[PDB]
């Protein structure tokens, strides 16, 4: 079942990306 | 190498096919020649007079191994016109029709989502060798590959053909369908793929209820559930029929029940009315309740000496109403009547609610039941206790449709604007939910319209309660037009949630709206907003969403408003609870006291009752934060987590415990802050430990009620009243079994492993529905040894019929 390990890794993949820029904006944020 | 390029030099067919000889011959020992005769073979490559002029994108395509350029490979297989399905495999010519395979895919799917037609069709060369691999997948026989490379196509003549790969229908060709339900989200797909499936499981010799039910629950076609009742009904197979029944009553939206219910109508007849009927379910539910009940006093006598002589007494009155919550066992509070007459006139309010949350689901003697501490009978002079009466009537009857809701509806109608109006529209809005009812729909809005604040935002509430998710445009629009016109907070705090609950579950539908209240200056609009998000988005991953709800939590001023959308965002990833600690981590630790609180509280709703021993592992030095806010948000998140849980599921289990015991027993803490402790205490004992939030259907359905009741707790931060409805929010795990209309079995399940957990205050088990949670479910053991053995396996709880 390959497929379904692609289909989550990319999940986990997209997640992770939108969670590392939110981080970013978060601690441009906070430096002010 | 030289020869090469001197040999095309010359012009002569025979030429040409020496050049094909040898470069094929040698492809990559001599690589500049080709590199640079590029030219030449590039304005061979169109010429019909060239016999071989397919050959010259063979070329193209053979000797561009070092040319990485993937467009280039593309290009020479679309020319290569006939070599390129002969090349099933060598060296690297599989590597580049893999990679034409892919861009293929890709280039489906972004001509398929174009749903209007006029789709540029891609050369055929491409989809025959997609075929051709296909057809060699089908002789690996490699069903799951197959499928894959169908969906990943968006071509359902694939998928719906896979299902000859292997032509048993064990699995995967009739079951692998959860598996795409797990790890897809195009809505429109969905659809479609949806209903190809369930027409090849139809086909099949025995239309399985089970597998039946996906049209129904999740491509809402009650039309079709209709349909295959009715011809269950000829068929006369009653034991499927009130199966499939009672499975879609449990894990289906009344919405569309209505209708099922309708076109049924237009005996077994009557017996299946009565099924998709007024909750004989819960009737029986109810039963199998009060049958078993584990509550302790001396709990509540450890909160009564304990009494601080301050708010906390409604935290206790709404902690003793989760403890038997649906029991009618008002006796530890029967014993005492001073508890309830040692409160200002307001809070009594919320203790008469309270008492009508612990009786819950009578219906049919709840008129009698509610006049025996009737308003007038109990204290004509306090209308709060008036408006509670209708208050506590409208939450027995929670989500029960029935002459309760009209009744309501002319109480309201014949009583005053505001003094009480407020708990009897709110209950009435209620027990109507999702209704869509006109005639409820109308006094609503008057009572919106009578700009009175008192009263104005639990009328407010009800409206967006009866609106649920029906994206009435009208509705929204009143109700947006009106926030913005008014000069109140209380009206326009209540109509932020009511708002937000009017339109639902559309995911990225009602964008919008979504916007429109995102953009607006107020403060109180924005928090509005950002539950509309949460609750469209409700229960997925929408990338779009979480980046706009955290780039806001980031963001905006308004500590509110952050608080609002983190909520929101442990409620849109409630299915994936592995990830919301990873995410609420950095939360966790920052200097707003509302982001922590915020990321506490949605924490505890991501991951429901289910324990990930990191949600507590991180709530526990939260549980020790100086503001007192953060106190009780830790102390009612871990409560929640932990429900239903053992002390060998959870080691921490007791800690906590104790943790609660102490801080409804020293004195130095802050009342405010112990205000949460004893709620955590009762949700985390509530109703006798049998009772149990979950907002996903064990067929996977989201359970409206329980969203509902979350969202209106989140909410209780501003009006304590509102507590009350996590009471919606509670599915006790029983396991009910019943072989006949009401033939109760005598089976006793063999659990099978230690009770130790079963036994919460020799591997077996025996027992009707009793304290069963779904981690000792689905260990549970089926007694084969009986005479009637049930038609469905007893894998996880719910209602399976015997036979």
């Amino acid at each position: 079942d390959l497929y379904s390990r692609y289909k989550k890794l990319q999940q986990e993949l997209e997640f992770l990306e939108v969670q590392e820029e939110y981080i970013k904006d978060e601690q441009k944020n906070l430096k002010k | 190498a030289a020869g090469i390029i001197s040999l095309l030099d010359e012009d002569e067919p025979q030429l040409k096919e020496f050049a094909l000889h040898k470069l094929n011959a040698v492809v990559n020992d001599f690589w500049a020649e080709i590199s640079e005769s590029v030219d030449k073979i590039e304005v061979l490559y169109e010429d019909e007079g060239f016999r071989s002029r397919q050959f010259a994108a063979l070329v193209a395509s053979k000797v561009f191994y070092h040319l990485g350029a993937f467009e280039e490979s593309l290009n020479y297989a679309l020319g290569a016109g006939d070599l390129f399905n002969v090349n099933d495999n060598s060296e690297y010519v599989e590597t580049i029709i893999a990679k034409c395979i892919d861009h293929y895919t890709k280039q489906c799917v972004e001509n398929a989502d174009l749903p209007e037609g006029e789709k540029k069709p891609i050369d055929q060369r491409l989809e025959g060798i997609v075929n051709k691999m296909f057809q060699r997948c089908l002789d690996d026989h490699k069903y799951k590959q197959a499928i894959g490379i169908a969906l990943e196509t968006r071509r359902l003549d694939v998928f719906e053909k896979t299902i000859l790969e292997s032509n048993d229908v064990p699995g995967m060709l009739a079951y692998s369908l959860k598996l795409c339900m797990s790890l897809m989200q195009n809505k429109q797909f969905r659809n479609k793929v949806l209903r190809v499936l369930v027409k090849i499981y139809m086909n099949l010799e025995k239309p399985d209820f089970i597998n039946v039910c996906q049209c129904l629950i999740f491509l809402d076609d009650p039309q079709a559930v209709s349909d295959i009742l009715e011809k269950l009904v000829k068929e006369d197979n009653l034991l499927m029929a009130y199966q499939i029944c009672f499975d879609l009553y449990e894990s289906a939206s009344q919405q569309f029940l209505s209708s099922v219910i309708q076109n049924l109508r237009t005996d077994q007849t009557l017996k299946m009315i009565k099924i998709l009927s007024g909750e004989m379910a819960i009737e029986l539910h109810l039963q199998f309740l009060i049958r078993n009940n584990n509550t302790d006093l001396m709990i509540l006598k450890n909160t009564k000496d304990a009494v601080r002589n301050s708010v906390c007494h409604t935290a206790t009155v709404i902690a003793n109403s989760f403890m038997h919550c649906g029991t009618t066992s008002d006796q530890f509070l029967r014993d005492n009547l001073e508890w309830l007459a040692r409160a200002t006139n307001w809070a009594k309010f919320t203790a008469t609610a309270s008492l009508g949350v612990i009786h819950k689901g009578h219906e049919k003697e709840a008129l009698q039941l509610m006049a025996t501490y009737l308003p007038k009978d109990t204290s004509p002079g306090s209308a709060y206790q008036e408006g509670g009466g209708l208050y506590a009537l409208g939450l027995i009857h929670a989500n029960h449709g029935g002459d309760i809701i009209d009744y309501l509806l002319n109480q309201l109608k014949n009583a005053s604007n505001d003094i009480v109006r407020h708990g009897g529209s709110l209950g009435l809005g209620l027990a109507a939910m999702g209704t869509a009812r006109q005639d409820v729909y109308d006094l609503l809005k008057t009572n919106l319209y009578q700009d009175d604040a008192v009263t104005g935002e639990a009328a407010g509430l009800a409206l967006g309660l009866v609106m649920l998710g029906s994206k009435n445009a009208q509705a929204i629009e009143d109700m947006v037009g009106y926030a913005q016109e008014t000069q109140h907070e209380k009206i326009l705090r209540g109509l932020a949630v009511g708002i937000a609950l009017v339109m639902y579950g559309r995911m990225e539908e009602a964008d919008a709206l979504i916007e429109s209240l995102c953009r607006d200056k107020d403060p109180i609009l924005r928090r509005s907003g950002m539950y509309t998000v949460a609750m469209a988005y409700c229960g997925s991953g929408n990338n779009k969403a979480i980046r706009r709800l955290l780039h806001v939590a980031v963001s905006d001023v308004n500590d509110d408003v952050r608080r609002a959308a983190v909520e929101s965002l442990g409620f849109i990833l409630f299915r994936t609870p592995e990830q919301c600690p990873s995410v609420v981590s950095l939360l966790s630790e920052s200097y707003n006291p509302h982001v922590r609180y915020g990321a506490a509280m949605a924490l505890g709703i991501c991951c429901a009752g289910t324990g990930n021993k990191e949600a507590i592992n991180l709530l526990e030095p939260m549980t020790n934060d100086p503001v007192n806010y953060v106190r009780q948000g830790a102390l009612i998140a871990s409560a929640l987590i932990m429900i239903q849980q053992t002390e060998i599921t959870c080691p921490k289990v007791n800690q906590f415990r104790q943790l609660y015991s102490k801080v409804i027993n020293d004195k130095h803490d802050d009342v405010m802050a112990k205000f949460g402790a004893i709620l955590a205490q009762g949700i985390l004992d509530a109703g006798g430990h049998n009772v149990t939030i979950s907002l996903q259907s064990r067929t996977g359905h989201t359970h409206m009620p329980s969203v509902v009741g979350v969202l209106v707790f989140t909410q209780f931060w501003f009006w304590f009243p509102l507590s009350h409805f996590l009471s919606l929010a509670y599915t006790p795990t029983c396991v009910i079994g019943l072989n006949k209309d009401l033939k109760m079995p005598k089976v006793q399940y063999k659990s099978n492993c230690k009770p130790s957990t079963f036994a919460y205050p020799t591997a077996k088990a025996k027992k009707n529905p009793a304290r069963v949670m779904p981690a000792q479910l689905k260990v549970l053991t089926m007694p084969e040894t009986c005479r009637y053995q049930p038609f469905k396996p007893l894998s996880i709880g719910g209602i399976i019929i015997l036979k």
